[PDB]
């Protein structure tokens, strides 16, 4: 069991348990600890009701996005293993399991990493992929091989050293890793790649064409 | 060919047709024996994605 899960157990036993269920939505009950980091004025760890909207969480506790809410570009809601979401989705999304599943990202560890419009989002996703490459245990074939493969592909993507077709290739590579590994580290390495491809494909193609005509 | 004109007339009369139009020997209208390199395109299955072997 997780430390947070274990820690709340005595409070749940004492105060009632039915008191715990009074917070958040149905099947999304209780209170949660959130870690807001990245491009925010006041990065911090806070405690909040489970089903709080993401925008209210960022504005009230973290002091808002750097440069205002209009400067928001992307949010990873639940740690690096969860797919990212753009600003158009963060406007009304709720910070619980089911709502974030409906947004195709999942809640995860409730660690909100905020990136504004001045960041190289491809570089950030590549850094996450490199983290997963360095943290793979190498036991099983899909993780041990495909994560390093995706790491090389994303390194080439950052410089634009690829062609647009490879984007689809990368997608399929991730699909060959997800659901086929022993543990969920392969899934958590494939998911950010899928989120980046799903929401920021034009950025990839623009970088590719810039590299193409820059190098003839 | 290098045949004399009178010999060409005699050949044309004997055969009944114009021989110099269609010579059996090849002088210069053939392809050069040194050619530029080709490029040789690839087949339909040379895609990078949506190319699973079980579908083809
Ligand atoms: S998926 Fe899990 S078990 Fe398989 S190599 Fe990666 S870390 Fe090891």
């Amino acid at each position: 069991a997780n430390v947070e899960t274990v820690a709340v157990s005595p409070t749940i036993c004492r105060r009632g348990g039915a008191w715990f269920a009074s917070f958040g939505r149905e099947r999304n009950s209780g209170t949660k600890l959130f870690n807001i980091s990245g491009h925010v004025n006041h990065p911090c760890t806070v405690e909040e009701e489970m089903s709080v909207p993401l925008k209210e969480l960022i504005e009230k506790h973290a002091g808002g996005v750097i440069g205002g809410w209009d400067n928001l570009l992307a949010v990873i809601p639940g740690g690096s293993s969860t797919p990212l979401i753009p600003k158009s989705v963060c406007e009304t999304v709720l910070m619980d399991f089911d709502a974030l599943v409906q947004a195709q990202t999942g809640l995860g560890t409730a660690a909100v990493i905020v990136m504004d419009r001045s960041t190289d989002i491809v570089k950030a996703i590549a850094r996450l992929i490199e983290f997963y490459k360095h943290e793979s245990c190498g036991q099983c074939t899909p993780c041990r091989e495909g994560v390093d493969w995706m790491n090389k592909v994303m390194a080439r993507f950052v410089k634009g050293d690829a062609r647009p077709a490879e984007i689809d290739s990368l997608w399929e590579i991730s699909k060959q890793i997800e659901g086929h590994t022993i543990c969920a580290l392969g899934d958590g390495a494939a998911w950010p790649v899928q989120g980046l491809i799903r929401h920021f494909r034009p950025e990839l193609e623009e970088r590719m064409q810039q590299f193409a005509l820059q190098h003839q | 060919a290098s045949a004399t004109r009178v010999i060409q007339l005699l050949r044309n009369w004997a055969s009944g047709r114009d021989l110099q139009a269609k010579l059996q020997l090849r002088y210069q209208e053939i392809s050069k024996r040194t050619q530029p390199p080709p490029k040789l395109p690839v087949g339909p299955s040379h895609k990078l994605s949506n190319n699973y072997y079980c579908t083809r």
